[PDB]
């Protein structure tokens, strides 16, 4: 029997996930997507650990 | 009808075997259905 998901829907769920934690960080998750730029988001990774 | 090319779905109710409504798929052959170009869930 074929599968249910061929691979080109497989690959636009991975696709939207990536752009998904690239653009709103971990808050889509959560609830709504909130957008904020990169590079203050990695800042808060790093105070993540201390 | 699963993997059957349904050129001759028939030859091997009779409603469930004409030709009002043939969809080709590739999981089979699906008869009583139409095909519609928009999508939902
Ligand atoms: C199915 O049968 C038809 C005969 O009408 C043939 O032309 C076709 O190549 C076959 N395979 C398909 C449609 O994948
Ligand atoms: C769906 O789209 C195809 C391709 O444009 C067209 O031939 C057809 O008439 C449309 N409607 C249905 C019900 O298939």
């Amino acid at each position: 029997l074929p599968p249910l998901l061929t691979d080109e829907m497989i690959a636009q769920y991975t696709s939207a996930l990536l752009a998904g934690t690239i653009t709103s960080g971990w808050t889509f998750g959560a609830g709504p997507a909130l957008q904020i730029p990169f590079p203050m988001q990695m800042a808060y990774r790093f105070n993540g650990i201390g | 009808y699963q993997d059957v090319n349904c050129t001759e779905v028939p030859v091997a109710w009779r409603v469930y075997s004409t030709g009002s409504n043939v969809f080709q798929t590739r999981a089979g052959c699906l008869i009583g259905a139409e095909h519609v170009n928009n999508s939902y869930e």
